[PDB]
Parts: C-alpha cells; sequence; structure tokens
C-alpha cells in the first residue's frame, strides 16, 4: 500500500481490502515519513488495542 | 396489584443467564438502581389491620 | 340489618373476584414508579452528543485528552437524567404523603 | 468463567463475571446488548461459544450506630446481599470500602434487607429502635 511503485490517480482512486491479518499501527504512526496522519473516530495511539 | 421488586434480596443466581435477558429489574440493578424493602412487612400490616 | 350487611360483604368478594381494574389507584402508583425507573435506565442509551453512549468505547478508542471531552458530555446528560428523576420522585412523594 | 475479571474481547474492554450462555447468536453477531445499550453477552473470538456478561457483585453499605458518645461499636448492613458475598469479598484483593474486620463474621445475620454483621440476632421482640427493613430493627443493649 504505502511503498508500491505506482499509485492510482485521484479521479480513479484505488481501494484495497485489508482482512484476516495482524495490523501494526505503531509501525506506521511512529514513522517520521508522514506529513499528515489524521484520525476521525479513534486516536492513532489506540489503534493497536 | 402486581409489584415490581419487593426489595427481598437478589443473589446473582436468580438474575444471571436467562433472567439477564428477560427481566427489567436486572437491567435496573446492573446500572446502580435498587429497591429497598419497607420497614413493616405485609404480614405486620395485616396484624395491625 | 345483619342479612343486608352479610350480603353487601358478599358483593365486595364477588366484585374483587370479577372486575380487573378496581385497584387502579394502587396499580397507577406501581406503574408510575416502574415507568420512571425504565425511563432512567433508557437514558443510558443516549449519546448526549458524544461519539458513543458506551463509556468503555470512548476509553477504548480515544486517548486521555480526547476522551475527557466525550465523557463530559455523558456526565452532563446522565447527571441531568438523575436530577430529573429525583425531582419527579420528590413531586410524587408529596402526592403519596 | 464464574470469576470477576477485566475482560477485553476484540477491543471491547469491561469489568465483569463471565458465564456460559444459552443465547442463540446468528453468525453475523459478535455481541448482545442490554436496554441501556451496554454489552451483556459476547461470542469468544477463539472458541465460538457465547458468554453472558454480568457485573461483579455490588450493593449499598449502611452503618448502624448508637451515638458516638454512647459507643464506638457499629454494625454493618450490606444491603440486598446474601451473606456468602461478604466472606467471598476477602481482602487479599481490592474493594470500594477498604475495611474488612467485620468479614471475620461469627455474628452474621441474614435479613431480607441484606447481610447484617456486628449485631447479635435475639429471638425476643422489642419496639423499633433503629430500623433495618423487612420487620428487623437494631438496638444497643446489655
Ligand atoms: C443464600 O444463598 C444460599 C446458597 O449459597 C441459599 O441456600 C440454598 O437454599 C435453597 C432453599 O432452601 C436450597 O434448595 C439450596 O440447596 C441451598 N444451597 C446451599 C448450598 O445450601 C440460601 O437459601 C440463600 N438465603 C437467602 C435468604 O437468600
Ligand atoms: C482459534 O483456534 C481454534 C482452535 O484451533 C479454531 O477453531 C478457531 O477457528 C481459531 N480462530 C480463528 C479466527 O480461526
Ligand atoms: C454525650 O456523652 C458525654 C459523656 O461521654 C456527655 O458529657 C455529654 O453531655 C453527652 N451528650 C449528649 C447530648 O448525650
Ligand atoms: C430462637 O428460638 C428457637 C426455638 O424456638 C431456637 O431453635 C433458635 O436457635 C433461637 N435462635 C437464637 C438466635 O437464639
Amino acid at each position: 500500500v504505502f511503498n508500491a511503485t505506482r499509485f492510482a490517480s485521484v479521479y480513479a482512486w484505488n481501494r484495497k481490502r485489508i482482512s484476516n491479518c495482524v495490523a501494526d499501527y505503531s509501525v506506521l504512526y511512529n514513522s517520521a515519513s508522514f506529513s499528515t496522519f489524521k484520525c476521525y473516530g479513534v486516536s492513532p495511539t489506540k489503534l493497536n488495542d | 396489584v402486581t409489584l415490581a421488586d419487593a426489595g427481598f434480596i437478589k443473589q446473582y443466581g436468580d438474575c444471571l443467564g436467562d433472567i439477564a435477558a428477560r427481566d427489567l429489574i436486572c437491567a435496573q440493578k446492573f446500572n446502580g438502581l435498587t429497591v429497598l424493602p419497607p420497614l413493616l412487612t405485609d404480614e405486620m400490616i395485616a396484624q395491625y389491620t | 340489618i345483619a342479612n343486608q350487611f352479610n350480603s353487601a360483604i358478599g358483593k365486595i368478594q364477588d366484585s374483587l373476584s370479577s372486575t380487573a381494574s378496581a385497584l387502579g389507584k394502587l396499580q397507577d402508583v406501581v406503574n408510575q414508579n416502574a415507568q420512571a425507573l425504565n425511563t432512567l435506565v433508557k437514558q443510558l442509551s443516549s449519546n448526549f452528543g458524544a461519539i458513543s453512549s458506551v463509556l468503555n468505547d470512548i476509553l477504548s478508542r480515544l486517548d486521555k485528552v480526547e476522551a475527557e471531552v466525550q465523557i463530559d458530555r455523558l456526565i452532563t446528560g446522565r447527571l441531568q437524567s438523575l436530577q430529573t428523576y429525583v425531582t419527579q420522585q420528590l413531586i410524587r412523594a408529596a402526592e403519596i404523603r | 468463567k464464574n470469576k470477576c475479571v477485566n475482560f477485553n474481547f476484540n477491543g471491547l474492554t469491561g469489568t465483569g463475571v463471565l458465564t456460559e450462555s444459552n443465547k442463540k447468536f446468528l453468525p453475523f453477531q459478535q455481541f448482545g446488548r442490554d436496554i441501556a445499550d451496554t454489552t451483556d453477552a459476547v461470542r469468544d473470538p477463539q472458541t465460538l461459544e457465547i458468554l453472558d456478561i454480568t457485573p461483579c457483585s455490588f450493593g449499598g453499605v449502611s452503618v448502624i450506630t448508637p451515638g458516638t458518645n454512647t459507643s464506638n461499636q457499629v454494625a454493618v448492613l450490606y444491603q440486598g446481599v446474601n451473606c456468602t458475598e461478604v466472606p467471598v469479598a476477602i481482602h487479599a484483593d481490592q474493594l470500594t470500602p477498604t475495611w474488612r474486620v467485620y468479614s471475620t463474621g461469627s455474628n452474621v445475620f441474614q435479613t431480607r434487607a441484606g447481610c447484617l454483621i456486628g449485631a447479635e440476632h435475639v429471638n425476643n421482640s422489642y419496639e423499633c429502635d433503629i430500623p433495618i427493613g423487612a420487620g428487623i430493627c437494631a438496638s444497643y443493649q446489655t
């Protein structure tokens, strides 16, 4: 998702299904690489719980 | 006249399981609301009468 | 006079065995107290403008500072639900007295 | 099961005692809810059985006293409680009231009003001094 060579264009934005897996959101959210990481019904600290 | 709780003890085994679905008095008590018994029993009111 | 008293006491038993609603003054008091308690339990389902009615979900999903603003909304409305219940019960206690 | 715990199912945190349920959940249901919109049953995400959730036992505590210039002796009513829940409270873990010298027992009385500790049950009746409920009163006497 985040490092794939080619993104979709915003008029035809791609959707991937995320399923049957252990996510780690500390591995994402603690990265220095993101200018925006903005949440709308959960704090990004709580995503691992 | 049919009463809704007289106050005369709830001992968990009479309120868990099937009763935790089919009784309002367990939804009241599990939310911090309790009936207290009257000081005179109905048998003492009948002795006065 | 004795046979008329004995027959009139017979009609009390027959009526109390036959009609349903005669103790409606006592049943209305039991119904009002039950309906007021059911109303108070049901006010826990209200969000009062918070993200959830469920206090544990606010604490599962939000950090200390975000959760305080949501919990304050539930405290405000639940405290108002108790102040309403206790005022209505103080007003009913005067009718019963 | 049958023990008071801090549960967390799929991120649903709560405090309660878990029992095996006979509730008939459909495959698309993970939780059941009360009329207060609180979760009151859950399907365990490891082994798909249904667990009833019930809150850890609780009740009012009333303290029964003569005047403090008459005595420092008090009795305690755990109100709406069967006696068994006050020994089972044994303070090797926590409670809301920190004190537990009463739960020594030896002078426990079951009333309809609750579990009464620190008062001797006597068979001979008197006029009501301190009202406990359900026909029971307490008094400070020789
Ligand atoms: C307090 O709880 C105990 C159980 O822990 C109750 O004892 C049961 O009483 C019934 C009716 O006599 C019997 O069928 C059971 O066999 C008893 N069980 C045991 C383990 O003794 C007791 O009745 C309760 N008392 C009150 C007043 O609630
Ligand atoms: C958890 O383990 C049990 C036993 O192996 C299994 O039946 C169940 O399907 C597992 N849960 C998931 C999500 O597969
Ligand atoms: C309370 O008891 C003390 C003695 O311990 C006595 O001096 C006082 O007058 C008493 N007061 C009342 C109101 O009983
Ligand atoms: C009360 O009296 C009965 C006999 O009528 C006796 O069996 C019982 O043990 C007595 N209880 C107390 C607390 O003395």
